[PDB]
């Protein structure tokens, strides 16, 4: 997967995350992305290795 | 029946699990260093 730039792989999923508005990707603790917003939907999935 | 009503100590059980845990911690939060290097993410790079 590619969203707007941030590379990597795994599986998506729906996620129970909340981004308000202003945020576009949550990293989890030890700083590694584990949500993402899509770039033309506004879905948050989580990415799991 | 005294040695009940002292525990309810095991600080020495505890500083080996804290003490792992701590390596542990610290093993994932080294990732996220750029050492002098453009960027952490192997990918980016
Ligand atoms: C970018 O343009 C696309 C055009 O395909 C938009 O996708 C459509 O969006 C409308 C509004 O929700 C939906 O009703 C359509 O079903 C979408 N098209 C498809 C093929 O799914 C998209 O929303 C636009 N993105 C932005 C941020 O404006």
């Amino acid at each position: 997967f590619n969203f707007n730039g941030l590379t990597g792989t795994g599986v998506l999923t729906e996620s129970n995350k909340k981004f308000l508005p202003f945020q576009q990707f949550g990293r989890d603790i030890a700083d590694t992305t584990d949500a993402v917003r899509d770039p033309q939907t506004l879905e948050i999935l989580d990415i799991t290795p | 029946g005294k040695i009940q009503d002292s525990l309810s100590a095991l600080g020495k059980l505890q500083d080996v699990v804290n003490h792992n845990a701590q390596a542990l911690n610290t093993l994932v939060k080294q990732l996220s260093s750029k050492f002098g290097a453009i960027s952490s993410v192997l990918n980016d790079i």
